[PDB]
């Protein structure tokens, strides 16, 4: 695991460019069109069925891990490298477009910077602990320039 | 009508006797709380905890803001839900005789005055 790796790929990253775009991604992915369409007006034939399974991937720092029930204390320098992880998609998401994020009264950009920081912390504890590959499926997506919001069986639900 | 005023209307309409939402009531409501914001789990039962830690103190200046007595025996019922981002605050209170969508997201914004 290459922690500095990780920064520079931040660091040239398009964070949420392809939302909306009709991309091959992993098989296992759900593609929706937009933020209605998963959050406001969902129909299951766009979820292909699975809406009644799914559970939006956490969009807040209160929220817990859905994949890994960790209640260790973490090495100290895991909490280093979670706080460098964060500042870097932070800065990695300044001032994107709000309409993509937008539909009618419903604001959805708070939810998507605090998920994409959420799934990037979670995955330098992953692979900083050898936990899995949960986190790493979900952020390839992020770099893919889409947004991961949704988890139903073995599906990942994504703009 | 906004969402703000149907949530009025309807809160309204089980309103104690003596306790119901008055102009001044909503229009604190609209200045306040006019956008709301999805509240985690977590954050849900620590909201709940501050209320049951400052109800009493909420429920004195319900009376002292708007004149009135604390109907006799009525629950305090938050006007926009602690869940949806609603406060613990007087102006959020009304006093009470006791579909298809997954809720969204933690962190959502929805604006209240559309």
């Amino acid at each position: 695991f290459d922690f500095d790796s990780l920064l520079q790929r931040i660091d040239s990253s398009c964070f949420f460019s392809r939302m909306g775009l009709p991309d091959v991604l992993d098989s296992r992915v759900i593609l929706i069109e937009n933020v209605e369409k998963v959050f406001v007006n969902p129909t299951d034939a766009e979820f292909k069925g699975y809406y009644d399974s799914v559970e939006w991937l956490p969009t807040s720092m209160t929220q817990e891990d859905p994949f890994y029930k960790v209640k260790e204390v973490l090495p100290k320098e895991l909490t280093g490298l979670r706080i460098r992880v964060n500042k870097a998609v932070m800065n990695a998401t300044k001032g994107l477009s709000k309409d993509k994020f937008n539909y009618g009264p419903h604001d959805f950009s708070l939810a998507a910077r605090n998920g994409i920081c959420f799934a990037f912390r979670e995955y330098v504890s992953e692979q900083y602990l050898h936990l899995g590959n949960k986190w790493e499926e979900v952020v390839g997506i992020y770099f893919s320039g889409h947004w991961p919001v949704g988890i139903a069986k073995d599906k990942i639900v994504t703009i | 009508c906004s969402t703000l005023d149907r949530i009025i209307g309807d809160a309204n309409k089980v309103a104690s006797r003596g306790g119901a939402i008055t102009a001044k009531q909503a229009q604190i409501l609209r200045d306040n709380l006019p956008v709301v914001q999805r509240r985690s789990v977590f954050q849900n039962q620590m909201a709940r905890k501050e209320f049951v830690r400052d109800q009493h103190y909420l429920m004195s200046q319900w009376e002292a803001n708007t004149g009135r007595t604390w109907p006799t025996g009525a629950t305090p019922h938050h006007i926009i839900p602690l869940e949806s981002g609603g406060a613990n605050k007087w102006w959020n209170l009304m006093p009470t005789h006791g579909q298809s969508r997954k809720a969204l997201p933690p962190g959502t914004i929805t604006d209240l005055r559309l």
